């Protein structure tokens, strides 16, 4: 989607692997801010939004 | 109220120990006031801010 009209799809009830979105090269910018890259196998979250 | 002066001390010694354990729960401008949360999110150069 454009910018003015963003697409935000919630993510629930599933088990994820962050590994292979820091081990992709694909991706120019991958920042997180409130939580470190490598940290992300080891936690749990809800109320997730891409 | 007879032993009041007793009960004084008393009170203001718990309600000491009462605010320094109540202290903990502040963050200080931390984005978290639990340090095993801080240990499992951060980085360390960002955690030892």
């Amino acid at each position: 989607a454009s910018v003015y009209a963003w697409n935000r799809k919630r993510i629930s009830n599933c088990v994820a692997d962050y590994s292979v979105l820091y081990n992709s090269a694909s991706f120019s910018t991958f920042k997180c801010y409130g939580v470190s890259p490598t940290k992300l196998n080891d936690l749990c979250f809800t109320n997730v939004y891409a | 109220s007879a032993l009041g002066k007793l009960q004084d001390v008393v009170n203001q010694n718990a309600q000491a120990l009462n605010t320094l354990v109540k202290q903990l729960s502040s963050n200080f401008g931390a984005i978290s006031s639990v340090l095993n949360d801080i240990l499992s999110r951060l980085d360390p150069p960002e955690a030892e801010v």
